[PDB]
């Protein structure tokens, strides 16, 4: 049958990985923000 | 400054025609000479700026077939190495 989870659990499961990725966003994210667009 | 060890950061090159500039793109990287339709790979060195960041991965500038510069080096190789 249809089964899913990570679907449904993404509202949590896409704020978990972004929340914790502020880190690399105030500064890192220029660094790879460059790099990216390299 | 960064031209010349960009230029003679290969040296000896003596390309008949068909070949891209030495010297920087984008970030701080010096990107030697070569023949026009090479896919010059390379990616950054160890530690930038302030943050150690990923060099396991290679990245390419890619040198024009005709005489100039490519728009993408895949740089994102370089990305963040840490833990969540």
């Amino acid at each position: 049958p249809p089964i899913s989870l990570d679907l449904t659990f993404n509202l949590l499961r896409e704020v978990l990985e972004i929340a914790k990725a502020e880190q690399e966003a105030e500064e890192a994210a220029k660094n790879r923000l460059l790099l990216e667009e390299a | 400054l960064q031209d010349q060890h960009c230029e003679s950061l290969s040296l000896a090159s003596n390309i008949s025609g068909l070949q891209c500039n030495a010297s920087v793109d984008l970030i701080g990287t010096c990107w030697p000479r070569s023949p026009a339709g090479q896919l010059v790979v390379r990616p950054c060195p160890a530690f930038f700026y302030g943050v150690r960041y990923n060099t396991t991965n290679n990245g390419y500038r890619e040198c024009l077939a005709n005489g100039s510069w490519a728009a993408r080096v895949n740089y994102s190789e370089c990305q963040e190495i840490l833990n969540e």
